[PDB]
């Protein structure tokens, strides 16, 4: 449902541009990562706060322009190619966390 | 050594305002994420409304939608709970709380609604 809520316009409309000059979306207190997110690939860099039982999908590997990947509090899975995805692409990645198991 | 505690309480029935301070001490880190807590007299904990760390970013339950808010102010460490528009069932002792170790709960301040 989550995923069904959140379109590709609202997304765009959530983008935001940081200081560092690149295309921002911040998604904060959410159960889980919207798979929409990942259809806008000119993404850059992604912020994640507070996501809980939170498992990577394989459909990361869109986003080729995802450079920043922002994990507050936040333990997160991750399948094979996702991982491969992220260990050929990512380029930043913010951890903030209170716990060993996060 | 970082207390919580809270002020505001009063009696009012709907339709009123108030803000609940989530004042902290020690140093200034109030810029962390708050997650507020309620507790009516026979329940257990209920998450109220959470601010990002980085601050420009929350929001509220879907039974609070478009009436609570919550703001901060880093010049003495507090938390305002802003309140409008209540309902007579919201009545109850709340908390504040910040996860850095422990999620710590302040002292408790009882707001009274008819």
């Amino acid at each position: 449902n989550l995923n069904n809520e959140w379109t590709l316009d609202k997304l765009r409309q959530r983008l935001t541009k940081n200081a560092q000059d690149k295309l921002e979306l911040h998604l904060f207190m959410l159960s889980g990562i919207p798979d929409t997110v990942f259809d806008l690939v000119e993404l850059e860099v992604l912020k994640l706060e507070l996501i809980p039982d939170v498992t990577i999908p394989p459909s990361i590997a869109q986003l080729t322009g995802l450079k920043e990947l922002w994990l507050y509090h936040t333990a997160a899975k991750i399948e094979a190619p996702a991982l491969a995805f992220l260990r050929e692409n990512l380029r930043a990645l913010h951890i903030k966390f209170t716990d060993i198991k996060e | 050594q970082v207390q919580l505690v809270e002020s505001g309480g009063g009696l009012v029935q709907a339709g009123g305002s108030l803000r609940l301070s989530c004042a902290a001490s020690g140093f200034p880190v109030a810029q962390e994420i708050m997650t507020w807590y309620r507790q009516a007299p026979g329940k257990e904990r209920e998450w109220v409304a959470a601010i990002s760390s980085i601050g420009d970013t929350t929001a509220y339950a879907d039974s609070v939608k478009g009436r609570f808010t919550i703001s901060r102010d880093n010049a003495k460490n507090t938390v305002y709970l802003q309140m409008n528009s209540l309902k007579p069932e919201d009545t109850a002792v709340y908390y504040c709380a910040v996860n850095v170790g422990f999620t710590y709960k302040g002292q408790g301040t009882q707001v009274t609604v008819s």
